[PDB]
DNA sequence: GGCTGCGTACGTGCGGGTCGT
DNA sequence: CACGACCCGCACGTACGCAGC
C-alpha cells in the first residue's frame, strides 16, 4: 500500500479523535485544533496514579458480578467480615454472618466439600447457601488464601450467584420408548417401567395406528422440524385419553446423525 | 512578493508545530499514569487514553468500608472491562496483563472488534446493543501470553477463550456494556486443586465416552466400562438435552465452553446434578480436532433414588 | 492583489522493529 | 546480540488551497 494513503488514514484517525475529545469537553460544546486541546487541557485540571479509585472498581465490581464478599478463617470457619452485599444476595442480615461460622450456612450435603477447600494460594468451588426471610440457590466462590490480619491464614472469597398435562419421552426411530419423565404417573397412569420397552402403537386405539405409524416414519424424514398428532391412547385404567404428540428426530451437532426421536406429548 | 509570503509560511507553521507538540505533552501528564509512562506516549494514544478517562468519569458519575475496597480485584478470578455500544473498550482492570498479557494502557480506548476473532463479531454486536439487562456469551480475545508464562509479539498472538458475563446498563442514550471475563483454564494446565466431588472424562468429537475415571463408580454408581463408545447425549435428563446440544455447539466452534447445571441419570435410579467444563485436544500436525477432554462437578446426591426413568437403569 | 491564520497532501529521515545465512 | 538486511511508524518540513478584515 503507497505511503501517501497509510498517512492519509493516520490523519483522518486524529481527526475523528480531536473532534471526539472536542465533543467531550464540556466547554467547548468550533475552535481549531490548539483551542481544543488547550480547554481539554484545563478541564482536565478540574477533574484528578490509577485511572478508577477503590471504591469506584468496588462499584463496578458489585454492578458485574451481584455477589458479597466475606473472609472465613481456616481452622475453625468463622466468619471474620462479610460486606453488607449479602444482604440483598441472600436475604440474611450481616447479624447473622458475624460470630457463626460458614459452614452453618451451606447445605448439610456441601458441609465435607467445603472442609476439603478450607484445609491448608486461589481457591474456587461450588457450594449452596441457606436463604434467609431451607431454600437453597448455588453461588460460585472465587478467593485465595494469606496470612492475616494483614494458624494465621483467612480465605478472601468473593461469592457470585451463578444463574402437569405434559411428559417428555424419547423414542428410537422404531416407536420404543428408551425415556419417560415421571409426569406420566399422573398424565396417563402407568409407571414409567410399564411404558419402557413396548412400541407407542401398543397403547394406540386400533384405528388411529396408521395415522401414527405415517408419523413416526414422516418426522424421520423431515429431519428437524416439528409434527404434531393427535390419537387415542388407552389409559391405565382402560380409559381412552386424547393426546397430542410434538416430535422432532434430534441431530448430533458434529455428525448430524439420528440420536433419538423426543416427543412432548400433552394430554387433551 | 511570492517569495516573501513563502518564506512568512514556513516560519508560521513551525511556531504551530512547536505549540501543539508542547500542549499534547501538556495534557500527557494530567493523565493518571505514572510521569515516566506518560512522557512516551504517542499523540494518538495520548488522545485516545484522554477520551476514555472523560467517558469513565462521565459514566461514574453517574454511577456513584475504605480499608477493604483493595482485596476485591485480587479476590477475582478475571478481569474487568466496560464496552461502549459502538466497541470502544473504555475501561479494563489492571490485572489484565496477568491473563492475557496485554497491558491496560495498551488496550484502552482501542475497539473491541479488532482484538476478537473476526468470526465472533456478530455475536458481541449482537450482545452489545439493546435488542434482559443480563448477558452471557463466549469470545476469543488475543492472548500473547505462551503455556510457559512468557510474552511474545503481537504478531505471535493466540486465541484466548473468554467466559464474558455482566450486564448492559443506560445512562441519562448511551449503552455501556459491563463484563467480568473469566478465562476457562486447559484442563491439561490445572493450578486449582480438585475438591472430591469430581470425575474426569474424556469423549470423541460426537459426544462419545472413551474414558471415564474410576470415581464415577463411587459418585453415580456406573463402571467405567460401562460407558465406553455410549453416546453421552442418552444419560442427559430429557429436559437439558436443548441446553447440551448448545453447549456443544459452542465447543465445537470455540474451543472451550462450561455446561450449565443438568441431570445424569444414575444406574439404579435417579438422577444426580453436575457441572461440566469442555475443551477440544487439536493435533498440532494438521490442526485437526481429536477429541474433547472434560472435568465433571457432582453438585448434590442421587435424587429420587426409587425412580426409573431409562430403559440402562433396569 | 498584499499578508495572515488554518487545514490538508507528499516526501524524507530516523530508531526500533525482523529476518537470515 | 551481533549488523546490514531492510520494512514499518512516526513525526516534521514545505507547500497548496481558502476566508477575511
Amino acid at each position: 500500500e503507497n505511503h501517501s494513503e497509510i498517512e492519509r488514514r493516520r490523519r483522518n484517525k486524529m481527526t475523528a479523535y480531536i473532534t471526539e475529545l472536542s465533543d467531550m469537553v464540556p466547554t467547548c460544546s468550533k475552535p481549531d485544533k490548539l483551542t481544543i486541546l488547550r480547554m481539554a487541557v484545563s478541564h482536565m485540571k478540574s477533574l484528578r496514579p490509577s485511572f478508577l479509585t477503590d471504591q469506584e472498581l468496588k462499584h463496578l465490581i458489585l454492578e458485574a458480578a451481584d455477589g458479597f464478599l466475606f473472609i472465613v478463617s481456616c481452622e475453625t470457619g468463622r466468619v471474620v467480615y462479610v460486606s453488607d452485599s449479602v444482604t440483598p444476595v441472600l436475604n440474611q442480615p450481616q447479624s447473622e454472618w458475624f460470630g457463626s461460622t460458614l459452614y452453618d450456612q451451606v447445605h448439610p450435603d456441601d458441609v465435607d466439600k467445603l472442609r476439603e477447600q478450607l484445609s491448608t494460594s486461589r481457591r474456587s468451588f461450588i457450594c449452596r447457601m441457606r436463604c434467609g426471610s431451607p431454600h437453597f440457590v448455588v453461588v460460585h466462590c472465587t478467593g485465595y488464601i494469606k496470612a492475616w490480619p494483614p494458624s494465621k491464614f483467612c480465605l478472601v472469597a468473593i461469592g457470585r450467584l451463578q444463574v402437569p398435562t405434559e411428559f417428555i419421552s424419547r423414542h428410537n426411530i422404531e416407536g420404543i420408548f428408551t425415556f419417560v419423565d415421571h409426569r406420566c404417573v399422573a398424565t396417563v397412569g402407568y409407571q414409567p417401567q410399564e411404558l419402557l420397552g413396548k412400541n407407542i402403537v401398543e397403547f394406540c386405539h386400533p384405528e388411529d395406528q396408521q395415522l401414527l405409524r405415517d408419523s413416526f416414519q414422516q418426522v424421520v424424514k423431515l429431519k428437524g422440524q416439528v409434527l404434531s398428532v393427535m390419537f387415542r391412547f388407552r389409559s391405565k385404567n382402560q380409559e381412552w385419553l386424547w393426546m397430542r404428540t410434538s416430535s422432532f428426530t434430534f441431530q448430533n451437532p458434529y455428525s448430524d446423525e439420528i440420536e433419538y426421536i423426543i416427543c412432548t406429548n400433552t394430554n387433551v | 512578493s511570492s517569495e516573501r509570503r513563502k518564506e512568512k509560511s514556513r516560519d508560521a507553521a513551525r511556531c504551530r508545530r512547536s505549540k501543539e507538540t508542547e500542549v499534547f505533552y501538556e495534557l500527557a501528564h494530567e493523565l493518571p499514569l505514572p510521569h515516566s509512562v506518560s512522557s512516551h506516549l504517542d499523540k494518538a494514544s495520548i488522545m485516545r487514553l484522554a477520551i476514555s478517562f472523560l467517558r469513565t468519569h462521565k459514566l461514574l458519575s453517574s454511577v456513584c468500608d475504605q480499608q477493604m475496597d483493595n482485596l476485591y480485584l485480587k479476590a477475582l478470578e478475571g478481569f474487568i472491562a466496560v464496552v461502549t455500544q459502538d466497541g470502544d473498550m473504555i475501561f479494563l482492570s489492571e490485572n489484565i496483563s496477568k491473563f492475557m498479557g496485554l497491558t491496560q494502557v495498551e488496550l484502552t480506548g482501542h475497539s473491541i472488534f479488532d482484538f476478537t476473532h473476526p468470526c465472533d463479531h456478530e455475536e458481541i454486536r449482537e450482545n452489545l446493543s439493546l435488542k434482559s439487562t443480563e448477558r452471557d456469551f463466549f469470545m476469543r480475545m488475543k492472548c500473547t501470553v505462551t503455556n510457559r508464562g512468557r510474552t511474545v509479539n503481537l504478531k505471535s498472538a493466540t486465541w484466548k477463550v473468554l467466559h464474558c458475563t455482566g450486564q448492559v446498563k443506560v445512562y441519562n442514550l448511551l449503552s455501556c456494556l459491563i463484563i467480568m471475563c473469566e478465562p476457562i483454564q486447559h484442563p491439561s494446565h490445572m493450578d486449582i486443586p480438585l475438591d472430591s466431588k469430581t470425575f474426569l472424562s474424556r469423549h470423541s468429537m460426537d459426544m462419545k465416552f472413551t474414558y471415564c475415571d474410576d470415581r464415577i463408580t463411587e459418585l453415580i454408581g456406573y463402571h467405567p466400562e460401562e460407558l465406553l463408545g455410549r453416546s453421552a447425549y442418552e444419560f442427559y435428563h430429557a429436559l437439558d438435552s436443548e441446553n447440551m446440544t448448545k453447549s456443544h455447539q459452542n465447543l465445537c466452534t470455540k474451543g472451550q465452553v462450561v455446561s450449565g447445571q443438568y441431570r445424569m441419570l444414575a444406574k439404579h435410579g435417579g438422577y444426580v446434578w453436575l457441572e461440566t467444563q469442555g475443551t477440544v485436544i487439536y493435533n498440532p500436525r494438521n490442526l485437526q480436532p481429536q477429541c474433547i477432554m472434560c472435568v465433571n462437578y457432582v453438585l448434590s446426591e442421587i435424587e429420587k433414588n426409587d425412580v426409573v426413568f431409562s430403559m440402562d437403569q433396569t
